[PDB]
């Protein structure tokens, strides 16, 4: 199907932590990036992060550098990006995409995008 | 050189879960691999599986993937063959052997033990005498359970021309076996024959005189 | 970081006028690494384009980027009401990957 | 009275890497292999095709003794039929695996308490290596199509990725050596054989 | 999956002489780096433990007398005992180590060819000790006989009897190669009063006419 399966939302008090899932199926993954972007509702895209799955390596924004960490497990193939210390303006939804690859080249752009992750924070 | 000891042999009901152990004492053991091999009242010897005893990596044969699990202690050098709730067809006599690689033969073998699973209790054996230029006597060794029996004659003083059968299982759960022995029959009153029977399961021990019939 | 400043804010127009947007950098962005992304109110960001002036598998024919430097440009040329989203620019080739601010085409 | 040089490639005071493995040959010796028991300790020691026990009464034309270092949770993959990124991008051995492999953990001599980030592991390749095939390219590993001209970013990712062996690590990432000893008997004439 | 047949189920020969077992892979168990085909014959005695005869299909272990040869490559291989011995007597399997999992052979059961000998036939009727516990069993031994094939029916009455019998033979007596069977007819003691003669037919080759031991209830 090669789609990109993340978690369901979750309603998280101020102050809290949250992490959210990123499955992808149905490409090779293991040479494959994914990269996290949040975006308010009716709002611009605020670029989060992104990881490599081969190595590990991640390189996060300047805002959340202190805030976020984007993980990954290539035995299950799942990405996780976790939050912490939620404000109100993190209320947004959180998407993960990959690129394509089906042997061994990849797309240069982020085709496949997750369905979306709203991450709702209130008392 | 290598050499393998198994653990005693066991009686044991259907349901109930059992662990044959196979410890190695020799030069060398971190390059052996143990194997489990099944051999069931008769004649077949079938590969059960093998393991390594220095990591776990085991390899089970397609007829006992999901019924037997193998596992290994290297602090002890010991290899484990493990079933949880057996049934009555794992009667048999399991052996292990030692191969200093995978792909290596069968080296040094154990001594095997005996598995016997049966829904039956443990019952003391029934002897009943077998009266006659040569005459056969004997003792009809009935209704014992488990394996096995020990029959002499009297005591060991003659053991020429003595046949003792092999057992055998009846429909009730219990054993039988037979034991002769082929006389003259010119000395038949003037020499007195008797079975010794030893049931130690049951730490029953029976001397039975056999006399001609009147 | 480099900014993505996208001109114009919004637009409207008509089935059968070519609409064309543009997003310019602070400072030179590499072509292989600048997406144009559509976004329908709903679903996820759909990758229109990628790299630079390289259609993605299943984008119909009409949507076409090009451009260069710190100057970037997508153009339609059929308006079906497929084209009812917003648009976004992300260069990839920096140390922070930047977004627009969203160029919405409000189409009549 | 030639002994085999089996010793310079175990009692070793440096060991390679596994993407850049070391290999010795052995040839025109008498190869006794009794240190291969009662001799330090292994923690593994996995024989395929052939029986050690009975080495010392062979000769082989080609014998190799490959050298590297890895971590516990990869001395599994040194093995005949292994997958993982340790099997496929760094060291393979073939179906017909005919000889050994001794493992034994080097955590008091690999390991820093800075971490020890000498020994590096290759990450990325275009395809599986093929039995006993060494790489040892630094190129940037192309992941797309867009050319990486030596600077890495998306589809551009350096392809060694390294251990960072610490002494507080657990077992399974704790470095250890590894030797693989390779018996081959060809159409030439055999010449490494041992005490018969 | 490899699979093994042995050519011959059973094998007699006599002693001193040739004997021969067959081997047929389903595939070949040649190893391209040493060029050795990865099969071996073991050996198990009544009671004991397989001990590992020959591998490699021609190698023989450290602890085998030069009698036991083994050979074949590819798929055919052969285990050749040239001086049959009392020894000899035992179930001989061949195995392959070429890969997992493991398979042994059907197993081919060696034996001391002697001179057809006629079984003694005798007849036991049930002890009047045991006709108090309600359940009779009549015993017959055959003794010391050769070839192993015989045949025992159990007639009541003239009355052929099945379903009720069980029998049990011997091993191989190494001193004049012969064997020995009983078989145990069991009736309840109701069943068993109703009945007058109790006759134990055996047949085997070497015997003229089909031996008859019975006897009276009385
Ligand atoms: C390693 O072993 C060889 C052979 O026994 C010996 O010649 C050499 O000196 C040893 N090296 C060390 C550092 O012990």
């Amino acid at each position: 199907q090669v789609q990109l399966v993340q978690s369901g939302p979750e309603v998280k008090k101020p102050g809290t932590s949250v992490k959210v899932s990123c499955k992808a199926s149905g490409f090779t993954f293991t040479t494959s990036a994914v990269q996290w972007v949040r975006q308010a509702r009716g709002q611009r895209l605020e670029w989060i992060g992104w990881i490599v799955v081969g190595s590990g390596n991640t390189n996060y924004a300047q805002k959340f550098q202190e805030r976020v960490t984007i993980t990954r497990d290539m035995s299950t193939t799942t990405a996780y990006m976790e939050l912490s210390s939620l404000r109100s303006e993190d209320t947004a939804v959180y998407y993960c995409a990959a690129p394509y690859c089906s042997g061994g080249t990849c797309l240069d752009g982020f085709d496949i995008w997750g369905q979306g992750t709203m991450v709702t924070v209130s008392s | 050189q290598m050499q393998l000891v198994q653990s005693g042999t066991e009686v044991k009901k259907p349901g109930e879960s059992l662990k044959i152990s196979c410890k190695g004492s020799g030069y060398g053991f971190i390059t052996y691999w143990i194997g489990w091999v099944r051999q069931m009242p008769g004649k077949g010897l079938e590969w059960m599986g093998i393991i390594y005893p220095g990591d776990s990596e085991t390899r089970y044969s397609p007829s006992f993937q999901g019924q037997v699990t193998i596992s290994a202690d290297k602090s002890i050098n010991t290899a484990y063959l493990q079933w949880s709730s057996l049934k009555a067809s794992d009667t048999a006599i399991y052996y292990c052997a030692g191969g200093s690689g995978i792909s290596t033969p069968m080296d040094v073998w154990g001594q095997g033990t005996t598995v016997t699973v049966s829904s039956a209790s443990t019952k003391g054996p029934s002897v009943f005498p077998l009266a006659p230029g040569t005459a056969a006597l004997g003792c009809l060794v009935k209704d014992y359970f488990p394996e096995p029996v020990t029959v002499s004659w009297n005591s060991g003083a003659l053991t020429s021309g003595v046949h003792t059968f092999p057992a055998v299982l009846q429909s009730s759960g219990l054993y039988s076996l037979s034991s002769v022995v082929t006389v003259p029959s010119s000395s038949l009153g003037t020499q007195t024959y008797i079975c010794n029977v030893n049931h130690k399961p049951s730490n029953t021990k029976v001397d039975k005189k056999v006399e001609p019939k009147s | 970081e480099i900014v993505l400043t996208q001109s114009p804010g919004t637009l409207s127009l008509s089935p059968g006028e070519r609409a064309t947007l543009s997003c310019r950098a602070s400072q030179s962005v590499s072509r292989s690494y600048l997406a144009w992304y559509q976004q329908k109110p709903g679903q996820a960001p759909r990758l229109l384009i990628y790299s630079a002036s390289s259609r993605a598998t299943g984008i119909p024919d009409r949507f076409s980027g090009s451009g260069s430097g710190t100057d970037f440009t997508l153009t339609i040329s059929r308006l079906e009401p497929e084209d009812f989203a917003v648009y976004y620019c992300q260069q990839y080739g920096s140390s922070p990957w930047t977004f627009g601010q969203g160029t919405k085409v409000e189409i009549k | 009275t030639n002994l085999c040089p089996f010793g310079e490639v175990f009692n070793a005071t440096r060991f390679a890497s596994v993407y850049a493995w070391n290999r010795k040959r052995i040839s025109n010796c008498v190869a006794d292999y009794s240190f291969l028991y009662n001799s330090a300790s292994f923690s593994t020691f996995k024989c395929y095709g052939v029986s050690p026990t009975k080495l010392n009464d062979l000769c082989f034309t080609n014998v190799y003794a490959d050298s590297f270092v890895i971590r516990g949770d990869e001395v599994r993959q040194i093995a005949p039929g292994q997958t993982g990124k340790i099997a496929d991008y760094n060291y393979k051995l073939p179906d017909d695996f005919t000889g050994c492999v001794i493992a034994w953990n080097s955590n008091n001599l690999d390991s820093k308490v800075g971490g020890n980030y000498n020994y590096l592991y290759r990450l990325f390749r275009k395809s599986n290596l093929k039995p006993f095939e060494r790489d040892i390219s630094t190129e940037i590993y192309q992941a797309g199509s867009t050319p990486c001209n030596g600077v890495e970013g998306f589809n551009c990712y350096f392809p060694l990725q390294s251990y960072g062996f610490q002494p507080t690590n657990g077992v399974g990432y704790q470095p250890y050596r590894v030797v693989v000893l390779s018996f081959e008997l060809l159409h030439a004439p055999a010449t490494v054989c041992g005490p018969k």
